[PDB]
């Protein structure tokens, strides 16, 4: 849940719910996804990070 | 709080009176208490909970209680 998540970070195959947030995991790399603090013409670039860590993810 | 978790089940024991053995209605109750396996498992599990009386026994204190 999206404060559920609110609070892991200020510290079972459960089916996904909309609503939810998720986190995403590359299959080869296994960086998690996210939302790369870059750009190329405001919103940012998206890309895997090395950590399940930091919201963006 | 208590007083609506019996209501909640009860709604489900109504839910289950009219059930054949594999009903459809009926292993959907079970398909939740699979789904919410661990999560269930704690409602239940806090019926631990007199009970342990007899191990205040084991080390009373001053017949009050106390340990």
């Amino acid at each position: 849940s999206v404060r559920a998540l609110q609070e892991m970070l200020a510290n079972g195959h459960r089916t996904l719910l909309y609503g939810h947030a998720i986190l995403l995991r590359h299959a080869h790399s296994r960086m998690y996804l996210s939302c790369l603090t870059t750009s190329r013409k405001l919103a940012f670039d998206v890309g895997l990070q090395e950590d399940a860590t930091g919201e963006a993810c | 709080l208590l007083d609506l978790q019996k209501d909640m089940v009860v709604m489900l024991l109504s839910l289950l009176e009219g059930n054949v053995v594999n009903g459809m209605i009926a292993r959907q109750m079970v398909d939740m208490l699979v789904e919410s396996s661990s999560n269930v498992e704690m409602i239940l599990k806090f019926f631990d909970m007199i009970v342990g009386s007899e191990a205040f026994q084991d080390y009373v204190t001053d017949p009050r209680g106390l340990i």
